[PDB]
């Protein structure tokens, strides 16, 4: 045979070793990262990510750097489709939430348009 | 949904071989106890080995359960052989550690954590 | 040019100094504050305005490789004077 | 292209392709994918069933010979369904020559063991174990090698940060190397680095 | 309250927790694990030490980076403690001694030194004082120790009106004088006691649940002007917690009893070097004094620390006299010291 | 003590909804001047099966589940709710 | 004074103009001992024995769903109908007119930077009205 038939939930969250209150108390994230609009180049918007909700960052008295106490602070996870980071968060126990691929739409561009006869839409200038 | 087992055809052997876990480390429990010259009754070593064993009662997947096994031996094989020290025995026991709010009042008090 | 708070604590370039209510000059309790005397914006107002006849003047803070990218400053304002960058030498077109 | 680009190996790259496609045709049991890089490396993509019946192929057939075992390696990838991805270098002191192996798994499927073929693997599948958490059936002892002893979790995963849950300080009240949870004096900054322009079109993915 | 000492971070060693403390005496027994529990919680903790530095080297790995301050002190000087108490928004005074030396009596180091730490905390406005004195203070006491006590806790009390006072009774852990001083007389001849020591009532309390106790009287608001009496859970007599003691450093036990007519004497026969003395008379009085049950005052259940028993924690302080034919042996092996 | 609110969710394009739908656009204007100050939140969703929460004094809310109805039993069910008064 | 969190400083659904209700997430915390709005509602209700049923966010939100549900349900505008009643309603009494003319608040670009509680205790702001002023 060497085969079995589960037909319970993949779920990992006994194996992991995180601990309780990072497995249930947290928040995932699963986003396509926006574009960063100091940039027209679109190549950070193309794969899926995973981050968390940010815990808190308080003043260390010595001297006055970031200090925190969330491990998963910096844990930003790469997923190529938005299902796999479904399926890899429902794998942990993490409570997910999902915005979507916000796409530009396309545009009509004309350069003759910027010189038109009747339309409001020549320029001033060039 | 056909996936591949690790030891357990399902649940039955699965739960066996907890079963016979169990029986291991209650075996263990004094001898750990005695050799490591630990600080601790017999009666809280065992309580906490039940608290370890029912941290995990809630798993209905064969493999996963297969490798809580697999992973308690060898922490028994840890302990069995002195490899752990009084110090990894007694992590178990989180003493140093304040008690943290469990209310949402005292949560509310003490911090911004929910 | 250093300056001191009213709870007898000197005050650095930045102007952190502790306040009088605040624990934290307590690390300095037998101890003693380390800040640096040599203001560096009190030091560059002791440069003298360059005056050149050119147009647009070039800076690299002297040294060639030892100092600053070389960049170049416009002189057309006769109002203001044209700081460079990164060293804070300021020129003036004689025109 | 003469003083900066590295000079292309073609040579290597036939006999490579040649001896790919001898691989693959030997063993279409399990052999998946064949494929050849440009610096003239191969890669024989196979199914986690194949470990035993490719590697001890490749030790053992006189036109193979990979009797050394370089390096095994495990890749974390969270975005398959198989996540793990197990990578056994070979080095053929006959030939010459080297080859790479590679196979796939997630957290539960056992990867079958392979000291019955290279007994050099008896640690490196157990680092698998210790780092990643692959399971290895009819290993003979398999446990960690390389983390601390009451560890919980498997560090070279990628869903587990850098700093871990748990750290040390040595407790004068219990005079005991006590763990408590982790807490940084500074946090560990994250740098977003990634350039938003594609740096290489040969390797552009096609669009959903 | 000034925004740096806002309460931040998970209460962990990194953190902030908004107390700054000025622990005298924090080289001794009790500041020991007093500084090792409020800088696991990010404490600023100002550590005025009188003796070696090397002697507070131990005192370092208890707090996270710039949370532990040392510095210099004397006892008859009011402006080092000017000096050390004026940032502070908590000062623990912890100063004693077991026995009286050639520079610092019972009335220097339990009527003038306290009454200068308070004083010095008022005209700087420290809003927390507290004092540690013994549960059997009484102005007309035996011993010279617990008088001045008794004298200096009412000069705490009269120059700072919202002083904690806290009163423990016997005090055990790993380094103190109360279970090692019964089990390091051994082989001086069979223990001596009065009466065979069965006419004296203790209930010793635990050093965790008194630093417990003066932790939550830190954090407690309503714990201003009060006075507490650190007491264990059950009281016995001293026979049978010899008997206990014995029992669990697997020792044996013989017993004789020894009268005033030559037990005075032995104070003056063991301190006629310069030395620490190893028994004293006033120790002679201290160990043959009852503690006294006060149910006005409130403990460590009014403060909400469990008060933990002797046979839980006897093994591990008695640990270190067994030899080796019965290191390894167990804490269910001896049967408990019987109650009264 | 009384009725303080009535919320009725419902659906633009679920049939489910449609009886409900006719309930607003036959039988809620003499609703409403019937109960001048009542305020009675008619919520449109995407696909929420229809519901009825009735808040009355002191936080109290009950739940009606108007799913599948006609206009005549929702009806009934509001009506009902504004003679109970709990 | 109950010291709140703001907008950067909270996980917290605002609903436009349009109905298209929106969550914003924590950036940095409040600072000092100042937290989340509706914690400390909650540990109100706690204090007062009123103890309302939600402790998480996510049951806030299952309340949020109880009252509309078309508040958690994010970057959807749900299409609100029943203009027609809302007229029929809008008739019943003729509320006059006044002859004092529609003007806005908001004329110039001198009463655009300061609107709020966070503008109004703004430097930038203020340099930006001193220097539309001029
Ligand atoms: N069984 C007990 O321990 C009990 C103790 N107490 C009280 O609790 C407090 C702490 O007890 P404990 O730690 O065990 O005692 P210790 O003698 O071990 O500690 C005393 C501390 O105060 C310092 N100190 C002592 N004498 C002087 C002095 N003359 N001038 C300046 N500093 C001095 C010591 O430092 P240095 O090395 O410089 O001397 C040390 O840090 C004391 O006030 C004691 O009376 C009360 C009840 C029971
Ligand atoms: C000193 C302390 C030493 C600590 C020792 C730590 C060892 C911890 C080992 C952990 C391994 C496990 O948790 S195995 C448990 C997983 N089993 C399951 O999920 C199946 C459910 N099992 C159960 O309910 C078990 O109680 C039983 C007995 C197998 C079945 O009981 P049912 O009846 O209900
Ligand atoms: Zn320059």
């Amino acid at each position: 045979t060497q085969l079995i038939t589960v037909d319970e939930k993949l779920d990992i969250t006994t194996l992991t070793g995180v601990p309780e209150e990072h497995i249930k108390t947290r928040k995932a994230r699963i986003f396509v990262p926006a574009r960063n609009n100091m940039q027209s180049g679109v190549n950070n918007t193309k794969k899926w990510k995973m981050e968390f909700d940010t815990r808190e960052r308080w003043e260390n008295p010595l001297m006055g750097w970031a200090s925190t106490a969330d491990p998963l602070s910096n844990l930003v996870l790469t997923f190529s489709t938005k299902e796999d980071a479904i399926a890899f968060a429902e794998k942990n126990g993490w409570s997910y939430d999902v915005e979507e691929r916000k796409v530009p739409k396309p545009k009509s561009k004309s350069y003759g348009a910027n010189f038109s006869w009747n339309k409001r839409t020549r320029v001033s200038t060039k | 949904t056909s996936v591949k087992p690790i030891f357990s055809r399902d649940m039955n052997e699965a739960k066996r071989r907890v079963r016979e876990l169990y029986r291991a480390w209650y075996r263990e429990v004094p001898n750990t106890v005695h050799l490591f010259q630990l600080d601790i009754s017999v009666k809280q070593g065992r309580d906490k080995v039940r608290e370890m064993f029912k941290k995990n009662a809630h798993v209905t997947d064969p493999r996963v359960v297969d490798l809580l096994v697999i992973k308690g031996k060898m922490e028994l094989e840890e302990t069995i052989n002195v490899w752990k020290q009084r110090t990894h025995v007694m992590r178990f026991f989180h003493e140093t550690e304040a008690p943290r709010p469990k209310d949402f009042l005292s949560k509310f008090y003490v911090g911004h954590d929910p | 040019g250093v300056r001191t708070s009213p709870t007898g604590e000197k005050v650095t370039h930045t102007g952190q100094v502790y306040d009088d209510e605040d624990y934290r000059r307590v690390r300095f309790v037998g101890r003693q504050k380390e800040v640096n005397e040599n203001f560096a914006i009190d030091l560059i107002a002791e440069q003298p305005v360059s005056q050149v006849g050119s147009r647009v003047i070039s800076c690299d803070g002297g040294g060639g490789a030892l100092g600053h990218p070389r960049v170049y400053i416009n002189l057309d304002k006769e109002t203001k004077t044209g700081t460079c960058g990164y060293c804070g030498l300021q020129f003036r077109q004689q025109h | 292209t003469r003083p900066t680009v590295r000079p292309r190996n073609d040579v290597a790259h036939k006999q490579l392709s040649a001896f790919g496609e001898y691989v693959a045709e030997i063993l279409p049991k399990y052999v998946q994918q064949v494929q050849v890089s440009c610096f003239s490396e191969l890669e024989i993509c196979i199914h986690p069933d194949g470990v035993i019946p490719v590697l001890t192929f490749l030790r053992d057939h006189s036109n193979a010979q990979f009797k050394s075992l370089a390096d095994l390696t495990a890749v974390d990838i969270p975005t398959r369904q198989n996540r793990f991805e197990i990578v056994y270098n070979l080095l053929s002191l006959r030939f010459n020559s080297r080859i790479r192996v590679k196979t796939y798994t997630d957290e539960l499927t056992p990867v079958e063991s392979s000291v019955s073929v290279y007994k050099a693997a008896n640690w490196y599948e157990r680092e698998i174990w210790d780092m990643f958490g692959v399971f290895f059936a009819n290993h003979p002892d398999l446990r960690r090698i390389l983390t601390d002893y009451g560890f919980e979790g498997h560090p070279f995963r990628k869903d587990f940060p850098l700093s871990g849950y748990v750290e040390l300080r040595y407790d004068d009240e219990v005079k005991r190397v006590v763990a408590e949870p982790v807490e940084l004096a500074q946090e560990f900054r994250k740098f977003d680095l990634n350039s938003p322009w594609e740096a290489f079109p040969a390797y552009r993915q096609p669009p959903e | 309250l000034h925004h740096a000492v806002i309460p931040h971070g998970k209460g962990g060693r990194s953190s902030v927790s908004g107390i700054v403390a000025t622990v005298f005496g924090a080289t001794g027994f009790l500041g020991r694990y007093l500084v090792n529990h409020l800088g696991r919680m990010g404490s600023q903790v100002i550590v005025p030490y009188r003796c070696e530095p090397y002697d507070t080297m131990h005192l370092r790995p208890m707090g996270d980076l710039g949370q532990i301050i040392f510095m210099d002190w004397n006892g008859r000087d009011k402006d080092s403690i000017r000096r050390a108490v004026e940032h502070s928004n908590v000062v623990i005074n912890l100063v004693g001694r077991e026995w009286e030396t050639k520079n610092f009596d019972f009335e220097d180091v339990f009527v003038k030194i306290p009454q200068a730490i308070a004083q010095v905390s008022k005209e700087a406005g420290v809003e927390k004082f507290i004092h540690i004195s013994h549960l059997n203070a009484d102005i007309k006491s035996s011993s010279k120790y617990l008088r001045n006590k008794a004298v200096g806790e009412k000069e705490v009390r009269e120059t700072f009106p919202e002083a904690t006072i806290i009163k423990p009774a016997d005090i055990f852990g790993r380094e103190d004088r109360f279970l090692n001083y019964f089990a390091n007389i051994r082989w001086f001849g069979g223990v001596p006691l009065i009466s065979l020591g069965k006419k004296t009532v203790k209930q010793p309390v635990y050093i965790v649940d008194v630093t417990k106790g003066i932790i939550n009287a830190i954090k407690d608001p309503d714990a201003r002007g009060k006075t507490f009496a650190f007491v264990g859970p059950n009281r016995y007599l001293l026979f049978d917690l010899v008997q206990y003691v014995f029992a669990v450093a697997h020792r044996p036990f013989l017993p004789y009893p020894m009268p005033h007519f030559a037990y005075r004497w032995i104070g003056r026969l063991f301190e006629i070097s310069p030395f620490e003395p190893w028994t004293t008379r006033d120790k002679v009085e201290r160990i043959h004094t009852t503690d006294r049950t006060l149910p006005h005052l409130p403990g460590l259940e009014d403060l909400g620390v469990q008060a933990t028993p002797l046979e839980l924690k006897a093994i591990e302080v008695l640990r270190r006299h067994r030899t080796y034919r019965w290191l390894s042996s167990e804490i269910e092996d001896v049967q408990p010291a019987k109650t009264v | 003590l009384g009725l303080r609110e009535i919320r009725i969710h419902l659906c633009q394009r679920s049939p489910g909804s449609q009886g409900v739908r006719d309930f607003i656009e036959k039988r809620y204007v003499e609703l409403k001047k019937a109960n001048p100050d009542l305020p009675i939140l008619i919520r449109e969703c995407s696909d929420v099966q229809p519901k009825l929460w009735a808040r009355y004094a002191f936080g109290q809310e009950k739940n009606v589940s108007l799913n599948n109805f006609s206009a005549d039993q929702v009806t009934r069910a509001l009506e009902n709710v504004l003679s109970s008064k709990a | 004074i109950l010291p709140g969190a703001a907008y950067t400083e909270k996980s917290a659904t605002y609903v436009n103009t349009e109905g298209r209700a929106q969550q914003t997430k924590v950036a940095v915390m409040p600072p000092g001992l100042a937290r989340e709005d509706w914690k400390i509602i909650r540990a109100l209700s706690e204090i007062a024995g009123m103890t309302l049923p939600y402790d998480t966010l996510d049951q806030v939100r299952n309340r949020l769903e109880e009252v509309s549900p078309n508040l958690v349900r994010y970057d959807d505008v749900e299409g609100a109908n029943y203009f027609q009643q809302a007229s029929e309603l809008s008739k019943l009494v003729n509320q006059q007119l006044l002859a004092d003319p529609l003007v806005p608040p908001q004329l110039t670009i001198k009463d655009f930077y300061m609107t709020d509680s966070i503008s109004r205790a703004s430097q930038t702001m203020a340099k930006c009205v001193k220097a539309v002023t001029e």
